[PDB]
């Protein structure tokens, strides 16, 4: 007259399947997640500061197109474009677009410090109906479109030094006019030139008279071009026409800053995860919502799921049915 | 797993202890009864915390990063920020499949381990006065009443008491 006494294990009715070294599936007691595969829909507006571009780009915020003109002195974590955004002043292109969008992006502001140029000999201040500013013609804010005066354009030569302590960031660009009618009526001189340098580099720009697509009243166009300018270094810009001269400069920044395309709109909650779907959260460390993150984020990965084990074997009883 | 003895010699789990993983039942002159081990439960408990909170360590916060997606054309640089975004999703990929693998391969082990450490305690705590039939469960070889159960489980039996009384019953 004995006695049994049996080592066991518990099991569970509803056990979970994961992967191993040696099986595609076999069954545990339970498994957590480890991949994030939802979104709220939302970007969340803290603890990021979120700045939602509304109808503007970056770079027409920038230049200062008019629609754009609440965006000055801005700064931003996170600069959010959205599909809708549209141009309405004058048509320009940037060569090397991606590139200037990129650091200022980055640099995270907009501050723009007003400089004392002297433009000797020549009209300031000119203007386009296709970038209307209240009832009337209006330009780019932050830059100064030159044109003769009488019927002179004299060779303009002027100086900016950098006796600050921090890197400067001029916009300036060149317009091509149309026609020759056009180009000469504007700047005398058939063939325009612009050249700004700095101790170290310089570019010079030849204008290309000629019809583009028309585009809001107009065939011209201006291209842009920046030129950073380092404390102890100067600013020199050169021209006999065409152009498009800046008003001053950007005080540049590095930090966290940066951008991102997405129409998710912002809510009041609290994520350190921003991704184009909205925002996400970060407990878990891989994600499949998308490739495009900032902040504090899991990684992405191709899967959907990826299970970890956080229990036994499940082994139920033998079913008799 | 490696020990064998989940889903082993054991034949199954025991879907009615709710109240810890591993355990005991017993059979004796007074009935049948059923009682969680803290301990091994514990030490398996911990562990699968353990390398969860590891898994689950933030560890990256990126900013400014690359372009990912384009909506022009534009040939050599876009193929070559393509290729490194993709190289490194795969790679990632990978090292997140590969983890879990490891991870859980390992979890099924120790879980498995510590059955099987329950076991052999078990065992050496009662000496020559049971004897292992094969299938998780010890024939125990002398009147053991409810008190001598909760002795064998909290680790206070002297198998000294009942050797003797014990040892007569294997050998006739
Ligand atoms: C266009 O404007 C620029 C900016 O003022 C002129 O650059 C300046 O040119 C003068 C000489 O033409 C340079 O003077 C030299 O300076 C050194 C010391 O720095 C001195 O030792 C020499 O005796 C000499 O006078 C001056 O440094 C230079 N400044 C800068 C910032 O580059 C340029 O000459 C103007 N050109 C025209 C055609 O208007
Ligand atoms: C997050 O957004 C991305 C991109 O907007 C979604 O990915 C697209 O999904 C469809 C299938 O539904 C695919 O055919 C496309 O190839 C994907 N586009 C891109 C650009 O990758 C993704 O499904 C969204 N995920 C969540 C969880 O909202
Ligand atoms: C099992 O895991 C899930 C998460 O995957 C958790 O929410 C749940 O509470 C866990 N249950 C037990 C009994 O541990
Ligand atoms: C931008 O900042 C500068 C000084 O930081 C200031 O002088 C200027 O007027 C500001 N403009 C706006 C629109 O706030």
């Amino acid at each position: 007259p004995g006695a049994t006494l049996c080592l066991g294990h518990h099991a569970v009715p509803n056990g979970t399947l994961v992967k191993t070294i040696t099986d595609d599936q076999i069954e545990v007691t339970n498994a957590t997640e480890l991949v994030q595969s939802s979104s709220t829909g939302k970007i969340c507006n803290n603890p990021h500061r979120i700045l939602d571009g509304i109808d503007c780009t970056l770079i027409d915020a920038l230049l200062g197109d008019p629609h754009c003109d609440v965006f000055q002195n801005e700064t931003w974590d996170l600069f959010v474009e959205r599909s809708k955004a549209f141009s309405n002043c004058y048509p320009y292109d940037v060569p090397d677009y991606a590139s200037l969008r990129s650091l200022v992006a980055s640099s995270g502001t907009l501050e723009f410090i007003t400089e004392g140029f002297t433009w000797t000999g020549v009209t300031q201040n000119g203007g386009s109906n296709a970038c209307k500013r209240g009832p009337g013609s209006g330009f780019f804010s932050r830059l100064n479109w030159l044109t003769k005066s009488g019927s002179t354009y004299p060779v303009l030569n002027v100086t900016m030094p950098n006796n600050d302590n921090f890197d400067k960031l001029y916009i300036w660009g060149v317009h091509h006019p149309s026609t020759n009618q056009e180009q000469t009526s504007l700047y005398v001189q058939a063939s325009g030139r612009v050249t700004v340098s700095t101790r170290r580099s310089q570019q010079t720009i030849i204008p290309n008279i000629g019809s583009r697509p028309w585009v809001r009243m107009t065939s011209a166009r201006i291209s842009i071009y920046w030129t950073i300018v380092k404390p102890g270094d100067v600013l020199v810009i050169n021209s006999n026409g065409n152009l498009i001269a800046p008003r001053g400069y950007f005080k540049m920044r590095t930090g966290k800053s940066s951008i991102m395309r997405s129409d998710a709109p912002i809510d009041t909650c609290i994520s350190e995860c921003i991704t184009p779907n909205g925002s996400i959260p970060n407990d878990k460390p891989f994600q499949n919502v998308n490739k495009i993150t900032y902040g504090a984020c899991p990684k992405y990965v191709k899967q959907n799921t990826l299970k970890l084990a956080t229990g036994m074997r499940n082994v139920p009883e033998k079913q008799t049915r | 797993g490696l020990f064998g003895a989940i889903a082993g010699f054991i034949e199954n789990g025991w879907e009615g202890m709710i109240d810890g993983w591993y355990g005991f039942r017993h059979q004796n002159s007074e009935g049948t009864g059923q009682a969680a081990d803290l301990k091994s439960t514990q030490a398996a408990i911990d562990q699968i915390n353990g390398k969860l909170n590891r898994v689950i360590e933030k560890t990256n916060e990126k900013f400014h990063q690359i372009e990912k997606e384009f909506s022009e054309v534009e040939g050599r640089i876009q193929d070559l920020e393509k290729y490194v975004e993709d190289t490194k999703i795969d790679l990632w990929s990978y090292n997140a499949e590969l983890l879990v693998a490891l991870e859980n391969q390992h979890t099924i082990d120790l879980t498995d381990s510590e059955m099987n450490k329950l076991f052999e305690k078990t065992g050496r705590q009662l000496r020559e006065n049971a004897e292992d039939m094969g299938n998780g469960c010890f024939k125990i070889y002398h009147k053991c009443d409810n008190a001598c159960i909760e002795s064998i489980r909290n680790g206070t039996y002297d198998h000294d008491v009942y050797r003797d009384e014990a040892l007569n019953n294997r050998f006739q």
